[PDB]
């Protein structure tokens, strides 16, 4: 626009949370479907449903983790990542039921001498392989459930092998979108890719997508954020150069059903 | 209750019709009708927020 | 009777 | 009873039939569809998303992140090529993984026009030309910057629109293509050369990498469907 | 309104470029594919195409029954150390592997099944002996109903489970099954765990497989000779052929790129290389 | 003769079909109805009557009249619960057996609200508050008042009106839950507590009973039937 | 004589119909409709005399 | 091992029909395909065969060639196959025009390659008169059934 | 004329309550 | 859906017809009509660019 | 912002109303009114601390 | 001739 | 309905 407006330059708000970028690379709607409230027509839990509105839908940032050239990926899964996060995850824990929309702002700046790119991937039931060649199904839920520091990739299949006490972990094979199927297919999952010639954000929009209209946020994470180095890090000439890469999201029309006593799990 | 509907024809030797009639009263023992819609990749090929116009800077 | 698609 | 006769066909299962047959849960109370996001109604709405491809399958880098970065430099000018690849979707290595390879694989024949987009990944100081090549078949494969000008091409400048796209027309002696490697369907050559070189300022890294894409137009299509061979069951 | 047997669209005839427009010049980076097609970047002549897109309609793609599972039964005396065989199957489309990997295209789906039983026998003893036209009955238990421990226990009465009574050398038995799941779609993938584990509970009480929903997610089927038995021995096999009719799918997918490692997604060591040798600059 | 073509499901027998036959008994003079009382359409007009939950199976009172007896007392005030139960209709043992839990024997799916209505057995000088509880599934089942008030819950006075109902919502992530024991379709906790106490004055029984009942709100059903284990046939 | 009836659709690939006709004389010969009514359970769930109001007491 | 067949899809192997078709050059027309099968026994022995049920799988250029009677491609997913049984009507299956031309070409005067100069000959080199190697894949047709005792 | 295959009745949105309408207490002696 | 053709009577004991339905939604599964439609031969036997008048000298 | 052109960022800036252990981690400040300031060519970045008090007007 | 329900 | 060639 004639009067400064770009595709580049985005503020968004939430609650009492603004996040402002001067690079992003426009904004993406997953499957093209804002997030919305569930529908009378397909309600289902009969219940007059919670719906915290301000006190949740807004921008909560999780721990930062480091790119560096050795760095093969990381991943979180949603709801999980945001369980300990101020009224959300309060709200979470006391209910059966829960159904959320989020707003994903991968945050991630560098310098004109710098280059690289993230691949940023918002996978809808993104089921992981285990650690496992002897047991299948096996990966407790301590070790899917990160929270907030979420989990990494490796370029490295490694199976466990002590049997006597299994580690009961994943085994994300980057190449292999820890799943068994190809990276470079996972473009036909919502994204976006952060190459820092270009952009230092990525910010996906993601409805509540499930085969079902609400369902246990504490059983089931209903996406995955796959975060995955297409180009790794580079800078001028450093043997050892790092960035910071933040998370920030926000969930967005979460509303809760079955109310009763507060769900304290094992995580640990 | 029969219901009458054209064949694409192929190779060649008017409209070409076939006959269909439901012995069944649940939808679920009915063949498939294979009369399907077509849809935009959009949803998928161009998820943006801001419409992309081609022959424009995708970035402004 | 019939229908015609 | 009304007297009937009995034609050839009678009693044979074929699996690709399409007849009715009794419902063994009659009066069941179905459960209603609700709207999820992301319904897909053609397989190739999903042969036109873009997805990467694993461009160099050596021995050391295949099977590994690696496959799927091209490295350029900023060496001096040279005719001689940064990749060569052949229009086979379904059957060239580099091709046939990719979503539109994948889905090309269930089915005989494909036909229509692609498109390869290239990323540049260098940082914002890195400049560049390129030339984007395919040269439908019949002659001397290009190996040098001469022959693949010749052909179909765009010329690539590097900067902030940070991709470029090369629309590999439809250009067929036949209707439709076959998915295997077939001298008489063969689709071309596709190839990528330094135009200028790439040029970085000091403090700057020398080498990089592109990223490259695929995907199918809207006036693409497939035909007769088969099973792949991108998968199987040994015992 | 379109629909899936119309024509694609007609190339444009178009001529030579000079301008600002730049078709050409994009940025994956935003998460889009750039829509183009030829006339964008080269000179076109008019085409009127007749070619469509009716045999990858998701309805076409599918429609095809496909193998899933194998069941052996056979006819013989049960004897103290061991009884008539008769075979159980908990259904499902991940024993097999071809009609796996294209549900799995997709995350979510919703169809009618259509299942058609081939049915075949033979002798396996050298005895001239012979044996009389068997009737197959198949059982489909449902979550919850009485499995048969025995070929000819009570449950073989099936006063309200399905069954199918079929004769040997006829047509291959077939029934439709409406969308039986009980949520929306049937889920190809389930990121989560049937339990919660809780703290104040011990880690075996609170424990579950990673990625099951229902342990019997659709029941089973019970398959046995009907007939009393020969004194020679007949095996047979019934093989199951399931067609997804009427169906809608959801969220798209990669395909499976390495071999299938049990019901999950999990993959074996030793599978892990799909790809194949090939030089960067090698046509 | 007409041309025709069997088709696969020829010649089988499904038990679930519904075809025409011939009749054995042609004009055969029926017997008209007469209007008998009691007439049933649909099974869940059965599954909405309220019938005695087996409430206390104990070793020694399971299988005997006491089995639906619970008894209360004067006892002082405790956060304590007079009863536990599962709201697993079809297969928790208390109500797999009453005439909802029978009939959901015969599906692989239930839906829908319940009501569970306790009636006060004691004299009429007994007086008492008790807490009526369920608890959705998916946290620590409540084991003390505390707990339970935190969920969906009906504070009962005891007086004239005997007898008091705590519906169960509908309250489910599937749309449909399975009649067997599935922590995926776990449907949470019924529970019942003492909110001040019993209170009797002298001369009073000091112990009494509560009876309990169960039945299906009208927005209730099944589907998918099935045989039920509740009855077999050894030999 | 053909009866053209409604089939209620469950997965979906305007109102899809079934054709049923009768071939005997006998109506014990024929298929079952399905075609069923339902009533109100009151006959059984509340038998009393006076009307019951659930809002008032029961017992007044 | 035992043993299942495999044919490439030609009218070339019999001459009748390709007589016929060979008046003409180029040709158009629905293909219906009917099975007649017959099956008796090999040895003197006395013991006996249940009746035989087969499998006839139609594998498209591209898609896996069946390398034993039981292995996966058998599955047919995508494939079409037509489980036969004995001793009933000969089975019957109708295919559209399948052809990637415009027309059938009953004869093909020319290569599949160019043979290049900058090239080896072995390289360049490809049969007179063939267009597509396999013009329209194969029939692969086996017993479902179990081995019996005789043959 | 409701039919074995119509649907169930909707459930009505419902709020907040303090009156002398006591829908929970009731008395099965009655027999209903 | 009924098609409703006349047959040519050769041996005789009005038009007598015949009716066809297709039963299938791919004109391949359809039997052969054989009404068929007849050409002169002329692309073949007179091919010339001349039109040829048979009373006349064919060259002149 | 007085860096060089050539020197990026984000920042967080945040207002916490009282009450509460006032915010010495990001992980607390997050939880409060804040703004995520991404450095570039706009140079300055505002928070707005909206009224939020219990009284009226609060002592100086 | 026909009846629709 | 019919057609009539
Ligand atoms: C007499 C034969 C009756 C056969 C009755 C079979 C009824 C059961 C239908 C099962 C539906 C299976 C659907 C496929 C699998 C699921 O999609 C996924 N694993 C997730 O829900
Ligand atoms: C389950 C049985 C399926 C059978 C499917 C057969 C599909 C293939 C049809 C082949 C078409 C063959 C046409 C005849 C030959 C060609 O005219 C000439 N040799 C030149 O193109
Ligand atoms: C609509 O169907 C009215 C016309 C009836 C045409 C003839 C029907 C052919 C036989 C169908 C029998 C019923 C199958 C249950
Ligand atoms: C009412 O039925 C008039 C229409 C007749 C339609 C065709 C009937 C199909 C064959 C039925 C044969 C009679 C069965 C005893
Ligand atoms: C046009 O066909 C309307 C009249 C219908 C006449 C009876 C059809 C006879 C049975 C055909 C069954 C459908 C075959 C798939």
């Amino acid at each position: 626009e004639a009067c400064g407006y770009s595709d580049r330059v985005l503020q968004l708000t939430l609650g009492n949370s603004t996040i402002t970028t001067q690079e992003a690379a426009n904004s993406v709607v997953a499957y093209g479907r804002w997030p919305e409230y569930l529908r009378d027509s397909e309600a289902n839990p009969v219940d007059q449903p919670t719906e915290p509105d301000v006190a949740a839908c807004r921008f909560y940032t999780l721990d930062t983790v480091s790119w560096t050239k050795e760095s093969r990926g990381w991943w979180w899964k949603l709801p999980d990542a945001l369980r300990d996060m101020g009224l959300f995850g309060q709200n979470m824990y006391y209910h059966y039921l829960g159904r959320s929309g989020y707003t994903v702002h991968v945050q991630c700046n560098a310098s004109k001498f710098h280059q690289g790119a993230l691949g940023v991937f918002a996978v809808p039931e993104m089921c992981l392989a285990g650690d496992s060649n002897t047991t299948t199904m096996h990966t407790s839920y301590q070790n899917a459930n990160p929270g907030e520091k979420g989990g990494t990739f490796t370029g490295t299949f490694t199976p466990d092998n002590n049997q006597t006490s299994p580690a009961r972990r994943f085994c994300p094979v980057d190449y292999l979108l820890g799943n068994g199927t190809l990276l470079g297919n996972a473009f036909v999952f919502p994204h976006q890719i952060i190459n820092l010639r270009t952009n230092n954000c990525a910010t996906l929009v993601l409805p509540y997508v499930n085969s079902l209209s609400i369902d246990s946020m504490v059983k089931h994470n209903n996406w995955g954020i796959a975060i995955l180095p297409l180009a790794p890090l580079n800078f001028a000439s450093e043997s050892s150069p790092e960035i910071p890469i933040t998370l920030t999201i926000a969930p967005m029309c979460c509303e809760f059903n079955g109310l009763r006593n507060i769900t304290l799990p094992r995580l640990q | 209750g029969a219901q009458v509907s054209s064949q694409k024809v192929g190779a060649h030797e008017s409209t070409i019709n076939y006959t269909t009639i439901n012995y069944y009263r649940d939808s679920a023992s009915n063949a498939a009708s294979k009369q399907d819609f077509s849809q935009d990749p959009s949803k998928f090929t161009e998820p943006i927020k801001d419409v992309l116009i081609k022959t424009a800077p995708m970035l402004n | 009777g019939s229908s015609s698609t | 009873g009304l007297p009937v006769m009995n034609t050839p066909g009678s009693n044979q299962y074929l699996t690709a039939d399409n007849f009715q047959s009794p419902c063994a849960l009659p009066e069941f109370d179905v459960t209603p569809p609700i709207d999820i996001p992301g319904e897909v109604k053609n397989m190739m709405e999903l042969a036109e998303i873009d997805t990467m491809i694993p461009f160099d399958l050596s021995a050391t880098k295949k099977n590994t992140m690696e496959m799927y970065r091209v490295r350029l430099s900023d060496k001096p000018h040279t005719d001689d090529p940064i990749l060569c690849l052949s229009l086979s979707p379904a059957s060239d290595p580099r091709l046939s993984h990719t979503m539109l390879g994948e889905i090309l694989n269930y089915y005989t024949h494909w036909a229509g026009s692609l498109k390869f987009t290239f990323l540049f990944c260098g940082s914002m100081m890195a400049t560049g030309k390129l030339l984007v090549s395919y040269a439908p078949p019949g002659a001397d494969p290009p190996k040098k910057r001469k022959e693949a000008m010749l052909g179909t091409h765009v010329i690539w400048d590097i900067g902030l629109q940070s991709s470029c796209t090369m629309v590999v027309p439809w250009i067929s002696n036949t209707t439709y293509r076959q998915t295997i490697d077939d001298s008489f369907t063969e689709g071309g050559y596709i190839s990528v050369f330094y135009q200028t070189r790439i040029v970085v300022p000091l403090s700057t890294p020398r080498e990089m990498d592109i990223l490259g894409f695929v995907s199918a137009c809207n006036d693409f299509s497939v035909r007769l469907l088969r099973d792949t061979t991108h998968i199987e069951q040994k015992a | 309104a379109a629909t899936s047997r119309d024509a694609l669209p007609n190339t444009e005839a178009s001529g030579p470029t000079h301008s600002k427009e730049i078709p050409a010049l994009t940025a994956v980076e935003t998460g889009a594919t750039n829509p183009l097609v030829p006339s964008d970047t080269v000179q076109t002549r008019h085409v009127v195409q007749h070619r469509s897109r009716s045999e990858s309609s998701i309805e076409s793609f599918f429609a095809r029954g496909a193998c899933v599972t194998i069941m052996t039964v056979d006819n013989s005396a049960s004897t103290t150390n061991k009884d008539k065989l008769f075979a159980v199957w908990k259904i499902t489309y991940k024993d097999t592997v071809q009609l796996r990997r294209k549900l799995e295209f997709f995350t979510y789906s919703r169809f009618d099944m259509e299942l058609t039983f081939v049915v075949t026998a033979n002798f396996t003893e050298t005895n001239n002996g012979h044996a009389l036209n068997q009737v197959y009955q198949i059982m489909y238990i449902p979550p919850g109903a009485p499995v048969p421990e025995k070929w000819d226990d009570y449950t073989w009465q099936t006063s309200s489970n399905p069954s199918i009574f079929y004769t040997y050398g006829t047509a291959p038995a077939r029934i439709s099954v409406p969308y039986v799941g009980i949520s929306n779609a049937y889920s190809h993938f389930y990121d989560g765990f049937s339990k919660v584990p809780l703290k104040d509970q011990s880690a075996a009480l609170g424990d579950s497989l990673y990625g099951a929903a229902s342990l019997n997610d659709f029941g089973i089927l019970a398959v046995r000779v009907v007939n009393d038995h020969n004194p020679t021995k007949v095996t047979s096999k019934i093989r199951v052929y399931l067609k997804p009719k009427h169906i809608r799918v959801w969220c798209p997918r990669p395909p499976r790129a390495v071999a299938y490692y049990g019901p999950g997604v999990d993959y074996k060591d030793g599978t892990l290389t799909p790809l194949s040798t090939k030089d960067l600059t090698t046509y």
